[PDB]
RNA sequence: UAUAUUUUUUUUUUUUUUUUUUUAAAAAAAAAAAAAAAAAAUUUUU
C-alpha cells in the first residue's frame, strides 16, 4: 500500500535510448507529473512518496532492490548490481522514514547463493509464483518452500514454479493477476506458455483468463484491499475493451518515451506493505 | 534536522519548520536544506491550502529571504484556484509583505485576487491586508477604492485598537 | 516585527549554569568550509566586560576578627582581560590543532575591519559585548581590509634596528591566481618565468580574534590550517 | 577576501542601423536594442 517513486535527472538523461529511437528531454518530464497523479488517484496504493534526484538514469528503477510478499519484506542478493549499491542505501532511508525494517531477508538475502529479481516472485490468493528461468534459480524456490509454506484445511498456502524460456522477460513483466479471480496474459508464446504451466498445476483454482496484445505493460497488485482497476499504457486501445468486458475498470497511462528508454509498469513503482 | 530535511514528507516537513521558526536559531544549511525540499516537493502538487500559510509565516518570522522559494510557494497557492478561502488568503498577504524586499508582478497577481474576496471578510483582515499593501509600495487604484468604499459599512466593528495601523499605512 | 532583561542575569538564579563547557570567552557552533570562521572573538581596548579579585585583610572590621583572608570583587585593566581571553582562547586552539594534526600556521594582520550597518539590531547604538558577539558570529555583517602606509617603512625599518631583523627575500614580484574548479577550488603562485610551481586547497579560517583599538591601526589574529589531499591528483 | 545563482527555449509590440525595390514616403530581409508574453533550468558521509 506504500508505493516508492524516482524522478528523473534533466541534465544527465541520455537521448537516443539502447533501441536506436532519440528521446524527448523535457517529455520525461513532462509525463512523470501526470504519471504521479494518476498513481495517487488510481486507488491502488494508500500513499505515494517521491524520492530524491540522483545521477544515473538507471537509478530511475525504484525496484529490483526489495519485494514485498506479506508483513515481512525480502531484499534482494548482490549480483551484478554493486555498482549502484551505494543509491540502495539511500532508498532503504525512505522506506524506513515511514516504515520498520522487517525481516531484512537475513534468510534470502545470505542464502549461499542467490539469484533472484524483482518481478520473478509475484503474489496470489493463497500462492505464491516463482519464474524459473534466466534469472532465479531453484534454491531460491527452495527457500521459498522452507519460508512462505504452510499446508492444512485453513492454513492453505502453495508456491509454483513456472518454467519459461531463456529470452523470455521476467515473470511479472507479461503475465500478471488482478483481483476477484481475474487473470491477465498477454497471447504470445510465453504468455500461453506460463498459462498452460498454471493450469496444469491446481485445477480447483477456477482463475478466469483475459488476454492483451503482446507488448503492453500493465500494473496490477492483490493487496490486502480488493480493487477493480488496473493500470494499462495509453497505445493498444483492444486491450482496454478486452479487460474491460470482463468488468474490470481500466485506467490509460501515456509510456510511450520511457518504453523506448526500457522501463516498464512494474520497476516504476515499489509496493510495500506497512503494518502495526 | 539538518541532515534529514531530504528524507520527509510534506507534513513532517511544515510541522518542523513550524517547530524551529519560534525559537530563533538561524543555522543556515538547515534552511538551505528545508528550503529546497519544499521547492522540490512543490514541483507536483501536495500541499494543501492550510500547510502553505504555516510555511510563509514561519519563513518570514524566521527572516530568511528567497525569491525562488516564495515564488513557488505564490504559484502552489495559484494553482488551487477557489479553494483557498479569504481567512486563509489574508495571512499569505500578510507572510509575503512583511518580506516586503521583493519585486513586482507578484503583487499585481495578488491584486487580482484580493478582488473577489473583499466581501466576506471583516475589519481585522480589512486593517492587516491594508497595511500589507501599502507595505508593498505600489499603487492599487482600484483595490484602494473598492476597500475605502468596503470598509464604511463595518465602521462599527473598530475596535480602536488598530486604527493606528490603518492610519499610519496612508502616511507611508 | 513589521530576554533582553534576562541578558544582564538579574531577575533570578538560572537553573542549570556553570555546567557546561569552559566556552564562556568564544561562541562555538556544532568539515572543510572557505570563508567559514569556525569560532569568532570579538575583542576592545577601551571597554572590556571583566571584572577581578583580589585578597584583603578583613581583621580590623568589627566582627572579622578570626579570618585573615577574604575577596572583594575589584574592577581590572582591559588590556590584562584581553591577554587572559586570548590566551584561554590559544590553548584551546592549539589543543585542538594538535589533535586534528594539520599543517598550523598563525597570521597577525595589520588593517581596518569595517563592519556593516545591518549589525545594529533593534537600531539601537549601545548594546552590551555578548549580544554583539552574538551577531556578529551569526550573521556576519562585516568586512576585514588590509591596508598600510608608504611613508612608515623608514620607520618601521628603524623598528628592525630595534629588533635586529635580517633579509631572507629582497622584493620580489610573484602572480596571484585562484585556480577555481567546478567541484573544489584552489590557489597558486605563478613566478616570474610564469609556471606552476605549487597546488593547495585555499586557507581554512580555523580561529579570527578582532582586537580593535581606540585610533586607526587594529590587530586581525588568525589560526588557520590547510587540509591534506592525494598527490597524484596534484 | 562572509551576500550565490545567473537566468534560459519560444510568441506579440516598439525603436535604431544596413542591403534591395518602387513612388522626401511605402514594403520584404539581415543585425542590434527596448517593452511585453507563454514556458523551463540549484549542487549533504552520523
Ligand atoms: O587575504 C586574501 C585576500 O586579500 C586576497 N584573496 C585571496 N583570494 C581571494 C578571493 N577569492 N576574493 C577576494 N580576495 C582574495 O589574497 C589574500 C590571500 O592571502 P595573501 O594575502 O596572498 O597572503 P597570506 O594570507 O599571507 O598567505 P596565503 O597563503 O593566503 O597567500
Amino acid at each position: 500500500l506504500h508505493a516508492f517513486v524516482r524522478s528523473p535527472h534533466y541534465r544527465t538523461i541520455p537521448s537516443a535510448g539502447p533501441n536506436g529511437i532519440v528521446v524527448n528531454r523535457d517529455m520525461l518530464v513532462h509525463q512523470f507529473r501526470d504519471f504521479y497523479k494518476t498513481l495517487q488517484h488510481c486507488s491502488l496504493v494508500d500513499k505515494v512518496h517521491l524520492m530524491s534526484e540522483r545521477p544515473s538514469v538507471e537509478a530511475l528503477r525504484v525496484a529490483d532492490q526489495m519485494v514485498s510478499i506479506g508483513a515481512t519484506f525480502l531484499e534482494m542478493p548482490l549480483t551484478g548490481m554493486e555498482h549502484r549499491a551505494t543509491e540502495f542505501m539511500e532508498s532503504m532511508r525512505y522506506v524506513r522514514g515511514a516504515g520498520g525494517p522487517s525481516t531484512l531477508a537475513s534468510y534470502l538475502q545470505d542464502t549461499e547463493n542467490c539469484r533472484c529479481n524483482s518481478g520473478d516472485v509475484v503474489c496470489l490468493p493463497n500462492g505464491i509464483a516463482v519464474g524459473h528461468g534466466p534469472r532465479t534459480n531453484a534454491v531460491a524456490h527452495t527457500t521459498l518452500k522452507q519460508l512462505f509454506e504452510v499446508k492444512d484445511d485453513q492454513f492453505s498456502f502453495d508456491v509454483f514454479t513456472l518454467e519459461q524460456e531463456g529470452d523470455a522477460p521476467p515473470l511479472g513483466d507479461y503475465f500478471g493477476f488482478a483481483g476477484s479471480n481475474v487473470l491477465l496474459t498477454w497471447k504470445d508464446e510465453h504468455g500461453l506458455l506460463a498459462v498452460d504451466q498454471y493450469q496444469q498445476k491446481q485445477p480447483h483454482t477456477e482463475m478466469n483468463v483475459v488476454y492483451l496484445e503482446p507488448g503492453c505493460h500493465f500494473l496490477s497488485f492483490y493487496g490486502v484491499d480488493h480493487t477493480i482497476d488496473v493500470l494499462v499504457q495509453k497505445g493498444y486501445e483492444r486491450s482496454m475493451d478486452s479487460i474491460a468486458a470482463a468488468g474490470l475498470n481500466p485506467i490509460p497511462v501515456q509510456w510511450s518515451e520511457m518504453d523506448k528508454l526500457g522501463i516498464s509498469m512494474r520497476a516504476a513503482v515499489l509496493p510495500l506493505k506497512f503494518f502495526k | 534536522a539538518a541532515r534529514n530535511a531530504k528524507f520527509l514528507d510534506a507534513k513532517d516537513v511544515t510541522n518542523i519548520i513550524s517547530a524551529f521558526s519560534k525559537t530563533g536559531i538561524n543555522h543556515e544549511k538547515l534552511f538551505a536544506f528545508l528550503s529546497r525540499r519544499v521547492q522540490t516537493l512543490a514541483r507536483v502538487g501536495e500541499f494543501e491550502a492550510a500547510h502553505l500559510v504555516i510555511l510563509a509565516n514561519a519563513f518570514s518570522r524566521l527572516r530568511y529571504r528567497d525569491k525562488f522559494l516564495f515564488g513557488a510557494i505564490a504559484r502552489r497557492a495559484m494553482s488551487l484556484r477557489e479553494r483557498v478561502t479569504v481567512n486563509e488568503l489574508v495571512p499569505l498577504i500578510v507572510a509575503f509583505s512583511k518580506i516586503g524586499l521583493k519585486d513586482p508582478k507578484l503583487s499585481k497577481r495578488f491584486a487580482t485576487k484580493a478582488m473577489e474576496y473583499v466581501d466576506q471578510m471583516n475589519a481585522e483582515q480589512v486593517a492587516s491586508m491594508f497595511m500589507a499593501f501599502a507595505y508593498f509600495g505600489i499603487r492599487y487604484d482600484q483595490l484602494f477604492g473598492v476597500l475605502t468604499n468596503r470598509a464604511v459599512e463595518l465602521i462599527d466593528e473598530f475596535n480602536a485598537q488598530y486604527i493606528s495601523t490603518t492610519l499610519n499605512a496612508f502616511q507611508r | 516585527d513589521y530576554e533582553e532583561a534576562d541578558e544582564y542575569g538579574d531577575w533570578g538564579a538560572e537553573p542549570g549554569f556553570e555546567d557546561r563547557r569552559e566556552l564562556d570567552f568564544m561562541e562555538l557552533s556544532p568539515r572543510y568550509d572557505p570563508l567559514s570562521p569556525r569560532a569568532f572573538q570579538l575583542l576592545h581596548s577601551e571597554t572590556a566586560t571583566d571584572v577581578g579579585i583580589a585578597s584583603i585583610d578583613p581583621s580590623k572590621l568589627p566582627g572579622q576578627s578570626k579570618v585573615k583572608n577574604a575577596l572583594a570583587a575589584i574592577h581590572v585593566a582591559p588590556n590584562d582581560a584581553n591577554k587572559m581571553r586570548f590566551r584561554m582562547a590559544f590553548e584551546w586552539c592549539l589543543m585542538n590543532i594538535w589533535n586534528m594534526n594539520m599543517p598550523g600556521e598563525l597570521n597577525i594582520g595589520a588593517g581596518k575591519a569595517l563592519y556593516y550597518r545591518s549589525v545594529a539590531k533593534q537600531n539601537r547604538n549601545v548594546m552590551p559585548l555578548w549580544t554583539v558577539q552574538k551577531h556578529l558570529y551569526a550573521q556576519h555583517p562585516y568586512a576585514w581590509f588590509a591596508i598600510a602606509s608608504e611613508s612608515n617603512v623608514a620607520a618601521m625599518e628603524s623598528l628592525a634596528a630595534a629588533l635586529n631583523m635580517s633579509i631572507q627575500q629582497e622584493r620580489t614580484t610573484s602572480y596571484k591566481v585562484t585556480i577555481r574548479r567546478m567541484a573544489e577550488f584552489f590557489d597558486c603562485e605563478l613566478n616570474g618565468q610564469l609556471k606552476c610551481t605549487m597546488m593547495n586547497k585555499p586557507w581554512d579560517r580555523f580561529f579570527v580574534s578582532h582586537y580593535i583599538r581606540s585610533k586607526m591601526p587594529d590587530l586581525r589574529y588568525v589560526v588557520r590550517a590547510r587540509h591534506p589531499i592525494k598527490k597524484r591528483i596534484a
